RNA sequence: CUCUUAAGGUAGCCAAUGGAUUAACGAGAUUCCCACUGUCCCUAUCUA
């Protein structure tokens, strides 16, 4: 059969004899189905239905408001139009993180007596021209799988996020020997890059670097998200 | 019982577990075929699979034609050393294990087939009977 | 060739095929998980929740993938006619955001996994794969208009005939309502559509039938206006590539008492503007419905 | 196209004899074969063929067919009769003899 | 005439060897990416043989993008194994990319040890802020980075076979009180274009765990010369591999109970003396502008 | 059923059958093919030095002029003297298809069996005298 | 005079029967169907037997004859010997042959006058040949191909072959055979004739998927319908360059 | 102030050889092949 041959058969043929009227008897019997599978289903099931009844619900009445009020009755150029998208920290105090949670240690020797080196658990910041020390003289362990290099940056003025890799780390809230270290956490002023925000400054300068709080916990959500300083 | 087969098979002792080798009895430049599974083999746990004459059986050519090996080919049995019996009466065996060279459809890859083709793999595939010279 | 396209699997819609490959890796991976049990069974515990999700995406976009033809690589008769069908800019883009979606969902499966490794508690690895879950469920969201177009378009591919464009073929043309579908009942056994209106057939109609134990295939069309190109639709467009591609022998109808609605100049003059068309094939004009009006009695 | 002529002619060409002898081999068809009636499946009145009969006593896999009804004996009477085999150690079959 | 053909007939051909796969575990790329992170000069050493074959491009790309600031030089070692003009010739074409030395390893009679102990005193120098550097090894098994690292440190302090993949986990050697040396296990970058024999025809995997080498043998015959294998085996006469391999197996007693000749062994032995180098050959350099 | 017996005569072991040797020495056509054998890689000798009535390869020629004046070859021939023993010799002593019996032993009398006699002289000499 | 049939959904007609001018031999498998399929082309008019040989279904393959002799090989039994003699008339002598290539069928092509025979088998048997089926014999291979039953269909009319015999085999079997003789497939593409189909002076029986150009072939090679020489080969000429 | 890509056509110059790619030996560590088999398919039987 070829092209719409089940549409040419019904227009040729008809369809069962009893087709319109069981239809119409399902359509009937579905009140009571919903009734009998709301309070019969059970588990992850169950609760899905519920969801999706509510959901369902919220815009059917969103639709009559809609009608209802149908039925009731910037100051950009022309080339823009038609067209779419105190000094305190937003963190001023952040969770306390002690060493024993910062730090995992690492256990060397045969016999694993040894337990001089430690392994930072946390997302880290290391820089350009970064190569690890001799393994002899590694006691601080920044693996490289929790080293990052960009953010998410959220400018508060325009209401945009833009994707921008960072420069230094200014200020953990933790300890200055985590700030050395480089370790981003919530509440971490950083320095970010934002050559493609086109800020210019009174004087003519080009603006391409700023400061942003981290306000994630990368270590739990496997990125930063931060807040440019504006 | 295998696509291209003729009817059903009734069950003969199996004589090829894979990993045997046997004699390749056609013409197409085959000299054994290394069994490495068997068509319709059932499951158990640590039985090996196992041919019997007149079954089909994925091989390798280890020694041949150096274009004809390095694949893995359907075969068919036609000739087992180990004894089996037959409904009229008695047992009875072949000198060698041998097989030819087949599609999935069941027909020969050579013209020929050289040494006797046992009755029960000559009657379950048309195309070895008609390929078969001697019939036991 | 191929000839036929109705084997490709359902494509179901952004959140359709979100409850479908969630709700499988929950029922067919293990789902308790105690914060008692040591920290390297956790870590393998969402290891393959992830690794598991990742899997089940990559496998619904690959037969995706795979089932739909390649419209560059198919003979030019069947790339202009899916080309009219289906709009080849909008197919190939939304098969491209299939690949580049399961490309990433690909890389966020490694790097989760990667993270995972480091996970120092049950609450953090449940975080880490939850946010593995839902960049994988973002990803997919962002696929809702493609995978409709492309559902829509697996539905109408399957119900394409099956036209051998290096066989014999016999062409039917000419104006609507001149008896084209008649001629293709009377030649052949196809269904095809024959009411006294215009453009009762709007997609190409195949028949076949054995001429001296040779198997012919024979073509009806929807009809031709005289008109140019560039006012020309798609409808027409299916004719206009059918007569360009097939080399076949063409067979233009023309009713000489306008019962067609078309003057015997209007079907003559298109005649002559479809000339170019028919370059190295077999033409032929047929004086259809002879037993209203014939060709002898004319003025 | 010169890629198509021997294949063509190898399959195109009609092989055919010459004398080598003054033998006549003449084509031999039955005086029963050629008075023989096509047969009409859609007739009131045809030949009963064997799948009828099979159809109307049992059907395929449960009809038991007779292969001795289509005996040429000299009697009638001895179609069903059981060929004896074996007599005291010997086989009857390599002492049947006429004389 | 190829794929598409073979599936009519049922033909499925068979499946790839593991052994072909050495140099690709995700412990061995773990180590190299270790080593990568840990060095401040790598040097790759080439095959002077096959230097454009044992070249891993990827990992140069990688060290070009991500890690600028590692200084990324080439070793041509084994030298010794090619005419003097052809190693000239190659330290010519590779030095219009990288910095190349040519080499060739050994304890007591070795060449270029002087040449690569100036320039990484020469490193030491640029980097004396660094208060130590690091020289990582790195290439394709069995070129000769532990041999390299035996011939700098005058003594055996890294284990050294004929056999791919004797070194397993890398290893920190002392030159100096200020230079540290690495070694690494071989690496073979993944490819679709590089065939399985290819691989073994770089040295790649140990001869003992393929199928069937008579099939590569024909790849003997096509690398090497006949004067050269003549002279070798003290054989002539052969129009093909077969022909060679049932030659040299007579000649050398290598038959089996019942009269046939150990092909298998005897093709088994022609490569690991193609590998080890005991049959003389090399891949011509690029022509001269 | 005992260990030497098993693994000298199983039947991946058999050797060629006596019927067989003494239809291959019956016929000078079959002598000549099996002294003139195609060069074969796989066989003791390239597929040379054949001996026709042990039906066995030998490596060297100086092998097969050993094997020729030995015990083992003699037992052979010895054994290659008479009537070849088919199933009808079995047959006729159980009472079955006499007459065929009697006539293949009288043209073994008259015709095979002097030819085949002439054929084991002839290659007899030809092998005294190669080797 | 070609008509279409399988036997069991099989296309290997010649495989499971054997059909000459006086009588026909047909497998005992299964339902009656394809001795119906015989019985509605030949009435009663020749005897069609329902055999087996040695317990096997593959009676074209084990058997060779024609209208005056049969030939079974030696391992049929005396019990289906007998069944056989008493199923055929008087004017039909039947042999068991000691022969060491038991498939017959495979081994012989032969009609009513002459036959080419496998160039292995035995001088007693070429005389077995001779007094049974009254016919010459011809040591023959068809191009090379050993196994002229089965690659070959003979009649008193004319010949099919293998499609890879050259042209000078064609000529020198034609002038063995006496008939005329075409190269061609049967069975959708088959190389094996003789086990492909059965035929007679009047009858051809093939499978059903046998093409309608190959049935054109087979129908104009044996002369079957009332208005089908071997000349019309010119007039099927377009058809034919077509079709291969 | 300056330093490195000059070497060229399947085997060189330069002092038999250009070597530790070391023979032989080993209840030393390891890989592979033939032969062989109750290791196994799959277990059975016999003796003290
Ligand atoms: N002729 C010659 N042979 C060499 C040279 N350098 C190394 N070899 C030989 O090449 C083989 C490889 O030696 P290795 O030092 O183990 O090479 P590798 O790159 O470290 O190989 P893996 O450790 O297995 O990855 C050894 O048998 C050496 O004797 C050289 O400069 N000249
Ligand atoms: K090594
Ligand atoms: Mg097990
Ligand atoms: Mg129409
Ligand atoms: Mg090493
Ligand atoms: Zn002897």
């Amino acid at each position: 059969p070829q092209n719409d041959y089940i549409e040419r058969h019904i227009k040729q043929h008809g369809k069962r004899l009893d087709h319109e009227e069981r239809k119409r008897k399902r359509e009937a019997r579905e009140s009571h189905k919903i009734s009998e599978r709301a309070q019969k289903l059970t588990g992850w099931k169950g609760k899905q239905f519920a969801k999706k009844r509510y959901a369902e619900k919220v815009s059917m009445r969103k639709k009559i408001k809609a009608h209802e009020q149908s039925k009731v009755k910037d100051a950009l150029p022309t080339y823009l139009l038609d067209r779419e998208q105190k000094f305190s920290v937003p963190l001023p105090k952040v969770r306390g993180i002690s060493e024993e949670e910062m730090f995992k240690v690492i256990k060397t020797g045969k016999s694993r007596s040894k337990s001089w080196k430690r392994m930072i658990t946390k997302h880290t910041f290391v820089g350009e021209g970064f190569t690890r020390r001799p393994v002899k003289m590694e006691r601080i362990i920044r693996p490289s799988a929790l080293r990052q290099k960009k953010a998410n940056v959220t400018h508060p003025e325009l209401g945009v996020t833009v994707f921008l890799p960072i420069l230094a780390v200014k200020k953990n809230p933790q300890s200055p020997m985590y700030t050395q270290l480089g370790v981003l956490t919530k509440g971490t002023i950083i320095e970010v890059n934002v050559s493609e925000l086109g800020m210019v400054t009174a004087g003519g300068k080009v603006v391409w670097g700023k400061y942003a709080q981290v306000t994630n916990e990368p270590d739990r959500d496997g990125c930063v998200n931060a807040v440019l300083l504006v | 019982s295998g696509n291209g087969a003729q009817g059903t098979k009734f069950r003969i002792s199996l004589g090829l577990p894979v990993g045997a080798i046997m004699n390749c009895a056609d013409n197409s430049g085959a000299r054994n075929l290394y069994i490495i599974a068997v068509k319709g083999s059932g499951s158990r746990l640590n039985r090996l699979p196992a041919a019997s004459l007149g079954d089909m059986v994925m091989a390798t050519v280890k020694k041949g034609k150096p274009e004809l090996r390095k694949k893995v080919m359907p075969a068919i049995v036609v000739r087992q050393a180990k004894s089996w019996r037959r409904r009229d009466g008695v047992f009875l065996y072949f000198e060698d294990n041998a097989g030819v060279i087949a599609n999935p459809k069941g027909e020969m890859k050579g013209s020929a087939i050289t040494g006797p083709v046992g009755k029960e793999c000559a009657d379950l595939w048309p195309r070895v009977a008609s390929n078969s010279g001697v019939v036991v | 060739m191929q000839l036929s396209w109705k084997d490709i699997p359902t494509v179901a819609p952004a959140n359709d095929l979100l409850d479908i490959v969630l709700n499988r890796t929950q029922r067919k991976t293990p789902t308790v998980i105690r914060p008692g049990f040591k920290i390297t069974r956790i870590r393998a515990f969402y290891m393959r929740k992830v690794k598991y999700t990742g899997e089940g995406f990559v496998e619904k976009f690959e037969d995706i993938l795979k089932g739909f033809p390649n419209i560059n690589d198919v003979h030019p008769f069947h790339r202009d006619l899916m080309d009219t069908l289906y709009e080849k800019n909008h197919y190939k883009i939304s098969l491209a955001a299939i690949s580049r979606a399961k490309s990433l969902v690909e890389q966020v499966a490694r790097d989760y996994v990667r993270l995972l490794k480091f996970g120092q508690s049950l609450f953090q690895c449940k975080q880490l794969k939850r946010a593995a879950l839902g960049r994988m469920a973002t990803i997919v969201k962002k696929l809702r208009d493609p995978l409709a177009y492309l559902e829509q378009v697996r539905q109408h591919i399957g119900r394409l005939p099956s036209i051998d464009p290096n066989t014999r073929t016999l062409l039917i043309c000419g104006y609507p309502n001149v008896g084209k579908s008649s001629f293709l009942r009377c030649i052949t056994k196809s269904d095809v559509d024959v009411q006294p209106y215009a453009f009762t057939t709007k997609s190409l109609y195949v028949g076949h039938f054995d001429y001296k134990y040779l198997r012919f295939q024979a073509i009806d069309t929807p009809g031709i206006l005289d008109r140019p190109t560039e006012e020309m639709n798609n409808i027409e467009m299916q004719s206009i590539y059918a007569i360009a591609h097939l080399r076949s022998c063409v067979l233009y109808f023309m009713d000489l008492s306008e019962q067609c609605g078309f003057t015997i100049e209007a079907q003559v003059k298109l005649f002559h503007s479809i000339k170019p068309l028919f370059a190295n094939k077999s033409v032929m004009v047929v004086i259809n419905k002879t037993d209203i009006i014939r060709p002898e009695d004319l003025d | 196209s010169q890629s198509r002529i021997n294949n063509v002619l190898n399959k195109i060409h009609v092989a055919q004899p010459q004398a080598r002898d003054d033998v006549k081999r003449t084509p031999f068809i039955p005086e029963s074969v050629k008075n023989l009636k096509k047969y009409d499946p859609e007739d009131p009145n045809r030949r009963k063929l064997a799948r009828d009969i099979e159809a109307e006593n049992g059907g395929a896999g449960v009809f038991n067919v007779n292969l001795k009804d289509k005996y040429l004996l000299e009697d009638d009477e001895w179609k069903n009769d059981i060929m004896p085999e074996i007599l005291d150690g010997k086989n009857v079959y390599d002492f049947l003899d006429p004389e | 005439m190829g794929n598409q053909e073979d599936k009519e007939n049922g033909w499925t051909s068979a499946a790839k060897e593991a052994i072909f796969s050495k140099g690709q575990s995700k412990r061995i790329w773990n180590e190299l990416y270790k080593v990568i992170d840990s060095s401040d000069v790598v040097i790759h050493v080439l095959d002077a043989r096959d230097p454009l074959g044992t070249r891993c491009k990827s990992v140069e790309e990688y060290m070009k993008k991500e890690t600028p600031h590692k200084h990324l030089i080439y070793v041509l070692n084994k030298c010794d194994l090619v005419p003097t003009w052809v190693a000239a010739a190659w330290v010519k074409h590779l030095s219009k990319e990288r910095p190349t030395l040519a080499f060739h390893a050994s304890i007591t009679n070795s060449f270029g040890k002087g040449s690569l102990i100036q320039l990484l005193r020469q490193f030491s120098q640029l980097h004396t802020d660094r208060k130590q550097i690091s020289v990582g090894f790195i290439g394709y098994p069995n070129t000769g980075k532990s041999s390299i690292i035996n011939t700098l440190r005058k003594k055996k302090v890294c284990q050294v076979a004929p056999i791919p993949g004797e070194t397993k986990v890398w290893q920190y050697i002392t030159l100096m009180k200020r230079i540290f040396l690495i070694d690494c296990p071989g690496i073979v970058p993944p490819s679709s274009k590089d065939s399985e024999e290819d691989i073994l025809f770089r040295g790649v995997v140990r001869v003992e765990h393929v199928t069937h080498p008579e099939q590569y043998i024909p790849g003997v015959l096509k690398r090497c010369q006949v004067k050269h294998l003549e002279r070798t085996y003290e054989i002539s006469g052969w129009k093909d591999a077969t022909e060679f391999i049932e030659i040299l197996a007579r000649k050398q007693g290598r038959l089996l109970k019942g009269g046939e000749p150990d092909e298998s062994g005897v093709s088994k032995q022609i490569l690991n003396d193609f590998n080890r180098g005991k049959i003389p050959w090399f891949v011509l350099p690029p022509e001269k502008e | 059923m005992g260990r030497y017996s098993v693994k000298r005569y199983k039947t991946k072991r058999r050797t060629r059958d006596l019927d067989l040797i003494y239809n291959d020495l019956s016929t000078k056509e079959s002598v000549q093919k099996l002294l003139n054998q195609p060069l074969d890689e796989t066989k003791p000798g390239l597929g040379q030095h054949y001996c026709i009535h042990c039906a066995k390869y030998m490596e060297t020629a100086i092998a097969l002029k050993t094997h020729l004046k030995g015990k083992v070859h003699k037992r052979r021939v010895k054994e290659l003297r008479g009537v070849p023993y088919t199933q009808e010799v079995s047959d006729a002593a159980a009472g079955y298809n006499l007459n065929k019996f009697l006539n293949r032993v009288q043209e073994i009398t008259q015709s095979v069996g002097p030819e085949k006699e002439s054929n084991e002289a002839l290659l007899k000499e030809h092998l005294d005298s190669t080797l | 005079m070609a008509t279409r049939t399988q036997f069991e959904n099989s296309n290997e007609i010649g495989v499971f029967s054997k059909l000459t001018n006086t009588y026909c031999l047909v497998a005992v498998g299964g339902s009656e169907n394809f001795y119906s399929a015989f019985e509605a082309e030949l009435g009663d008019a020749i005897p069609i037997v329902h055999t087996t040989i040695a317990g096997t279904r593959i009676i074209g393959r084990m058997t060779a004859g024609n209208r005056r002799g049969l030939l079974v090989p030696t391992q049929t039994t005396d019990q289906e010997l007998q069944h056989l003699r008493n199923s055929l008339p008087d004017s039909v002598k039947i042999q068991r042959v000691e022969e060491r290539l038991s498939a017959l069928g495979n081994v012989i092509c032969c009609n009513d006058y002459v036959a080419l025979v496998h160039p292995d088998i035995d001088r007693e048997t070429e005389e077995l040949i001779s007094d049974v089926l009254g016919v010459e014999v011809f040591r023959q291979t068809i191009s090379g191909n050993i196994l002229v039953g089965s690659y070959c269909s003979l009649s008193n009319q004319g010949g099919l072959v293998h499609p890879q015999t050259s042209v000078q085999d064609q000529e020198e079997l034609s002038s063995l055979l006496q008939v005329p003789l075409v190269a061609g497939t049967v069975n959708r593409g088959s190389s094996v004739v003789g086990a492909g189909m059965v035929v007679n002076d009047y009858l051809a029986v093939t499978g059903l998927d046998t093409t309608a150009p190959e049935l054109s072939v087979i129908e104009s090679i044996f002369r079957l319908q009332d208005a089908q020489p071997e000349s019309i080969s010119g007039n099927l000429r377009d058809t034919l360059i077509e079709t291969y």
